[PDB]
């Protein structure tokens, strides 16, 4: 019903109608989680060489 | 992407050249190594197999290994004999004898080194190698002993490579030796630790296609392998040509196996045909639906309904309404919705290829990670314990300085392998 | 005038950004060759179209965005495509190796031999801006780079860029085109450590978008083609506010503002109208008020869900052609008495409306027909919430067996990392229901 | 061949369905969590609709309309009434009612009692039954639950042999399309021994529910009159008609209270399709005018009426989405 803050241009127009009124982690963080689970990766692999290698 | 392809023992080479004398027809390549083709979809991933060469020839990224030049000297004078790379002829003299031992810790450890050479030089030559694929038996003692030995190295020289095999089962009804069990339960202890997929093509499984459902009174090994590469055009058809999906070997990996011993697959294919037998009516696509899922298809004798498909990827040939095939997709899940786990969603994928393979205008190949295949092991098992239990004939490996402790050893990962497919068939 | 930046990443999010960008070009007058002849102030100026595009002293206007991959086919498509003459080599980034449907792999192991390379060759454009608002991301939920790569690269941002706003444009997975069953771990993975680092995500699921192709454009087998070029004008729709002279959603900063209340809750369902079929003989075209109480229609959803039994926080109208706020408000009262549209009692009841009287550009030989007026309504309901059930269901049912768990483990992730990102989706799931029911 | 799943075992009703389905040879029951079901007869609570509609190559279907607990739940049932135009406060039909939170409709309701209360009107009121607010305003508060008060009906009609008090239950069929099919059978169960109009207390001949009564099967077999008796009865003593006294009411009310919420729960347009079976119950007071008690949504049958009914739902709203290879229905047109 109400119609508010029209703004008008050359492209076009925008508004407002209301019907009804109302009732991070750091840099090294990051680059510590990688390498962390790049050891795991190396680790994992070092166990298969070392099968292996029995 | 490249691949490199090996090929190990009487068996592995045999159904080796004949793979690749079946997709070089279908990219187009010559014996000579040059193309003639008429479609740029057979050179698009040409790459993944071939090396280009001067004179922009493609030469096979393939190795073929023997502990005895018989068998490779067939190839070398075979029809697309010529298009090997001579370099990649790596064998020996005295031959295995059918024994896994003389395969994997004396005679085959005497070659091995030789091969990895030739592994390594290929490996060099590779823009990004995303793994290898091996082709041997199971039941001598080349493919089989050094097949597995091979792949243990190849593990330790390129761990974060995936590891393929087309592992040829043996059968009583396809037999050279009664050890054959034996060589295949020590080699299977090995495909389950050392490979991230396998293709089990049973040979009892060939044998029936062929005597039951092709109606061939007394199949040869001719008669098998055109079954085998067939299916091996087919497995392979979404790495050698563009598709929706991407396709590598460690893709298929992560899709196909929910836990990684149980990594055995059951190949499928439709239409089965014989060789020189030719089509004249095409398939509906409710045929070849039907087919693909239906035990007379499959190249692993085991019963798909006593037991669950965990994964499986269906892939579709020739030029055909894609729409229809996905109805006929939706209804196979819909149909038999209790063959198929629940507990992994979606677990069963469709892909297709506007190239058909020669001689016929449409098929569909079938790859199924079912919990059935332990009906295959627990056979091989069996076999085994029949002669273990007295110790038979086990005095060819002793000889080679084996022990019994590790035929027990081999034993037991293989019954622990039917038991966790036994697992999640109750799940 | 201030400048945003996009970011396509992986295979889903690089052929979306071509669709766009693509599109853009043909809205703004921009040729292939980057060349814009409507632009009088040469090598440079401070227009609203220049929030999407640098200008040369050659006179070439090119895309302030980059493209990166980790497995080069489909980039170099861009490479070697119509709009190649477009960018600029630094902005088209690839790998060698995708990362196999794993989110472990595209985030951890390929993600860190990368990660630096590509904050490079976003903040060379960074220095090209007088006043960088934000960032938008292009990505897919089920691949291992769009899921693993992204969050990668959405962590790295907020620390690199703090201040500025990061949307998404976020592909939700949907077994008709899927391309890995693993998708659904992927798309919990990638949710869970992106959350806290974006603002605003549109979520579009393919099944929505694979049906109003079969639906409406009577496509029987939608391609990724057909796909692309319709989320292209929902894109648009949503960035043309910043790419053309307006008082809505000028900056990214008013997208939060307009469309997000509480932080987390960030996934305005999109709904899209008209589709019409270009194959389509003869159209009756449609009026207002049909077009408005379309995007009330699910079957018009970027995201199939019951807008009904939820509640609004938000809801932007987006027009495109012949329209008047008359018309509008008209077709609303209408639409009220008749539809279930619940606000949240905290919100007020209404409707933020923006029109744009350049009706939408169609991609010549596309298969949407040229229509003398469309909507993109952008909604911020609960509802959207069943998205994230279906997801976290399918999640539940692969992890209680642990199936798959492996090949992320042995990317160096930890099984831990599964667990914690369910928490934080059962979480967001009971989020939506405080403020839905 | 069409699939379906049961997820709700303690319910008598489709468990007669899901035998008839598996009868007819061409519907397979698969597990409660498989989800390439075409059919669901989901639970009563926490039903995820969230996840139907979203298999492709199945066209997906439940026994249950989303938002329809509007209608089933006394406390949404008011509201409902209160706030919708098409039904809002001068409701004929439906007696006067309050939400009444515990330690809300409250200081309006005895604005309602104390002009009752003043009058010398009959000024009995329900959550249980008393005629002093006082007394079980206390009631509501020490349960502690939502409950509801509504205006007694101090004066209903009463059956004789026994001067009886009983509530009327009609069976309705709502389909994928909206329809809404009344169940010709309904049934009347009544009370056992005789109705006052002082003594309010003893709840045996005031609240008429199959579970409170079990003079039992003294005027008929199990409390549980039907329309044939009751029709005849009506010809007899009251010289009218089932139909014109009182059915044409139900229909109405029934009508009334679903095309209400139809654009509210109706899946015409949706990716999956609900039907679901009502049950509504209704008082009859001496003027033959008919009050709408409740709705409940997940209705038991009598054990008469359970196999004509059950292989109904079959027909109309399972079998009309799934074919196979003089209707028991009264279809409310509207
Ligand atoms: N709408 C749409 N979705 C796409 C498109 N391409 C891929 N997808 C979706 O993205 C999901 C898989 O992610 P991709 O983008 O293909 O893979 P990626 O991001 O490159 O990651 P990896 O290849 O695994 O390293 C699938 O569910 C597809 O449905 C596209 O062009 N349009
Ligand atoms: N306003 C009113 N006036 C007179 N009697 C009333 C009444 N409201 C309810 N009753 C009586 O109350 C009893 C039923 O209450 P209600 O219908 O709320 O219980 P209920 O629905 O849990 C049992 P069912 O599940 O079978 O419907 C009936 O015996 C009915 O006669
Ligand atoms: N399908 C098939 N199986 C074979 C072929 N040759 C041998 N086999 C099987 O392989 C086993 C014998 O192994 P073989 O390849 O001859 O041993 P190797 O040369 O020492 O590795 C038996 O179980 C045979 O059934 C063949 O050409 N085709
Ligand atoms: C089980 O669902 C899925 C999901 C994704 C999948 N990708 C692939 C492959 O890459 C592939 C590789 C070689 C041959 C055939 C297929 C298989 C597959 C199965
Ligand atoms: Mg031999
Ligand atoms: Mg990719
Ligand atoms: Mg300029």
């Amino acid at each position: 019903m109400e119609v508010i803050e029209l703004n008008k241009c050359t492209s076009g127009q925008s508004f407002e109608v209301i019907l009804k009124p109302p009732s991070d982690p750091s840099l090294e963080e990051i680059q510590k989680k990688l390498e962390a689970a790049e050891e795991r990766r190396k680790y994992q692999e070092a166990e298969l060489l070392k099968h292996l290698a029995e | 992407r490249e691949i490199v392809h090996i090929q190990a023992g009487q068996c592995g080479n045999q159904i080796g050249a004949k793979f690749w004398e079946v997709i070089s027809d279908e990219h187009g390549i010559d014996p000579t190594g040059s193309y003639h083709g008429d479609s740029d979809l057979q050179l698009e991933r040409i790459n993944v197999y071939y090396n280009e060469a001067t004179g922009n020839k493609y030469v096979p990224r393939a190795i073929l290994v023997d502990l005895e030049p018989g068998t490779m000297d067939s190839v070398r004078s075979g029809p697309f004999g010529q298009i090997f790379r001579p370099d990649n002829f790596v064998f020996g003299q005295s031959g295995a004898g059918n024994n896994w031992a003389k395969g994997h810790y004396t005679e085959g450890a005497e070659l091995v080194d030789s091969v990895l050479d030739v592994v390594r030089k290929e490996s060099e030559s590779c823009d990004c190698l995303q793994g290898f694929q091996l082709t041997h038996s199971l039941g001598g003692g080349t493919g089989s002993g050094m097949g597995t030995l091979l792949i243990s190295k190849i593990r330790e020289e390129y761990p974060d490579r995936i590891m393929n095999t087309f592992s040829v089962m043996p059968s009583p009804k396809v037999s050279d030796t009664v050890v054959e069990p034996y060589n295949a339960t020590l080699s299977v202890h090995q495909l389950v630790e050392n490979t991230d997929e396998t293709y089990c093509i049973d040979n009892e499984a060939l044998y029936d296609i062929c005597f039951r459902t092709l109606k061939l009174t007394t199949p040869t090994y001719g008669d098998l392998n055109h079954l085998v590469s067939a299916t091996m055009s087919g497995v392979t058809t979404c790495l050698r040509f563009p598709g929706q999906l991407n396709a590598d070997l460690r893709k298929l990996a992560v899709n196909m196996v929910p836990f990684p011993r149980l990594h055995f697959f059951m190949p499928g294919f439709a239409p089965l045909t014989s060789r020189g037998s030719q089509q004249y009516r095409a398939l509906t696509v409710p045929e070849l639906t039907q087919q693909m899922f239906d035990s007379k298809n499959m190249m692993a004798a085991c019963d798909p309904r006593h037991g669950r498909y965990l994964t499986v990827a269906a892939i579709f040939r020739g030029r055909m309404s894609m729409k229809e095939v996905d109805e006929q997709m939706l209804n196979v899940q819909n149909k038999n919705s209790s063959y198929f786990v629940e507990w992994i969603p979606n677990n069963v994928k469709t892909a297709v290829c506007d190239i058909p393979p020669r001689g016929l205008k449409m098929s569909a190949t079938f790859i199924g990670n079912s919990t059935a295949i332990q009906e295959l092991f627990k056979r091989i098992s069996e076999q085994f314990t029949a002669m273990f239990r007295r110790k038979a004939f086990l005095h060819w490996y002793t000889g080679e300085g084996m022990d019994e402790m590790e035929f027990t050893e081999a034993e037991s990962n293989m019954n622990d392998l039917v038991s966790e497919y036994q697992q999640y068939q109750d799940a | 005038m201030r400048e945003c930046i996009s970011i396509h990443v992986g295979q889903a999010g690089v052929q979306i950004g071509n669709a766009c960008w693509e599109l853009y070009c043909l809205e703004h007058g921009i040729q292939p060759d980057g060349q814009m002849p409507s632009d009088k102030t040469i090598g440079g100026g401070d227009d609203s179209f220049n929030t999407f595009f640098s200008e040369t002293g050659a006179g070439k206007h090119v895309p302030r965005a980059v493209f990166v991959d980790l497995e080069p086919t489909v980039i170099d498509e861009v490479r070697t495509g119509t709009y190649r003459q477009l960018f600029h080599p630094e902005q088209l980034i690839t790998g060698k190796e995708d990362a196999a449907n794993n989110y472990a792999r595209g985030h951890y192991t390929i993600g860190k031999e990368i990660i630096d390379l590509v904050l490079d060759r976003i903040r060379k454009l960074a220095d090209q801006c007088t006043g960088l608002q934000g960032f938008l991301v292009f990505h897919s939920f089920g691949g291992g780079t769009g899921s693993g790569f992204t969050s990668l690269l959405m962590e790295r941002l907020s620390v690199d860029y703090g201040k500025k706003s990061k949307l998404e444009f976020s592909i939700y997975p949907a077994p008709q085109v899927s391309t890995a069953v693993v998708e659904p771990y992927n798309s919990i993975l990638t949710t869970h450590t992106t959350l806290e680092h974006s603002d605003c995500a549109f979520m579009v699921d393919n099944e929505a978008i694979y049906d109003i192709c079969r639906r409406n454009l009577d496509i029987e087998r939608p391609t990724y083609t057909n796909l692309n070029r319709l989320i292209s004008q929902i894109v648009s729709s949503i960035t043309a506010s910043l790419r053309f002279d307006g008082a809505l959603n000028v900056d990214l900063t008013e997208f939060q503002t307009n469309l997000v209340p509480y932080p987390r809750i960030h996934f305005p369902l999109a709904t899209y109208a008209p589709v019409i079929s270009a194959e389509k003989a003869y159209h009756e075209q449609l009026s207002v008020a049909e077009i408005t109480n379309a995007c009330f229609e699910p079957a018009n959803q970027m995201v199939k869900c019951d807008p009904r039994h939820g509640k609004y926080m938000a809801c932007c109208l987006l027009y495109r052609g012949d329209v008047v706020p008359k018309d509008v408000n008209a077709a609303i009262a209408t639409i009220k008495t008749k539809r279930s549209i619940q606000f949240v009692d905290w919100c007020p009841t209404g409707f933020k409306v923006g029109i744009n009287y350049q009706p939408p550009t169609v991609v010549p030989g596309g298969d949407l027909a040229k229509v003398q007026r469309a909507v993109c309504m952008l909604s911020n309901t609960t509802a959207i919430a069943e998205a994230w059930a279906r997801l976290d269901h399918k999640f539940d049912l692969m992890y209680a067996k642990r199936a798959f768990v492996h090949w992320y483990v042995g990317e160096g992730m930890e099984e831990g990392e599964f667990s914690e990102a369910r928490e934080d989706m059962a979480a967001l799931e009971k989020d939506y229901e405080e403020v839905g029911v | 061949m069409y699939t379906f799943v049961v997820r709700d075992e303690n319910s008598s009703v489709y468990a007669e369905v899901s035998r008839l389905l598996l009868a007819t040879g061409q519907w397979k029951r698969l597990r409660k969590d498989n989800p390439r079901f075409n059919l669901m007869l989901g639970e009563r609570n926490r039903l995820p609709f969230g996840r139907l509609g979203h298999e492709p190559g199945l066209v997906q279907l439940v026994n249950y309309y989303r938002g329809a607990d509007k209608l089933c739940r006394k406390a949404s049932l008011v509201k409902l009434i209160k706030t919708s135009p098409e039904l809002s406060e001068s409701c004929t039909w439906f007696p006067e009612s309050y939400v009444i939170y515990p330690t809300d409709e409250r200081e309006v309701f005895l604005a309602a009692y104390n002009r009752r209360r003043e009058g010398r009107e009959g000024n009995v009121w329900i959550a249980l039954i008393s005629s002093e607010a006082s007394e079980l305003l206390d009631f509501i508060d020490e349960q502690g639950q939502v409950h509801v008060i509504q205006k007694y009906l101090e004066k209903p009609l009463l059956l004789e042999p026994g001067h009886r008090k009983f509530d009327i239950r009609s069976w309705v069929l709502v389909d994928h399309l909206y329809n809404i099919y009344l169940y010709r059978e309904g049934v009347l169960r009544t009370s056992s021994e005789p109705y006052n109009s002082a003594n309010f207390q003893d709840k045996t001949c005031h609240l008429t529910n199959h579970c409170i009564q079990k003079n039992y099967g003294r005027y008929e077999e199990g409390n549980e009159m039907f329309f044939e008796e009751f029709n005849q009865y009506l010809m007899d003593a009251l010289n009218t008609t089932l139909e014109n006294s009182i059915l044409l009411q139900i229909k109405h009310i029934i009508r009334s209270c679903l095309m209400c919420i139809e654009p509210a729960i109706s899946t015409k347009h949706l990716h999956y399709q609900s039907f679901q079976l009502f049950g509504f119950d209704f008082m009859v007071d001496e003027e033959l005018k008919v009050w709408l008690i409740e709705v409940n949504g997940a209705p038991a049958c009598a054990q008469k009426l359970y196999a004509e009914l059950c292989q109904g739902i079959v027909d109309v709203a399972i079998s009309s989405v799934f074919p196979l290879a003089t209707s028991i229905f009264i279809k409310l047109h509207h």
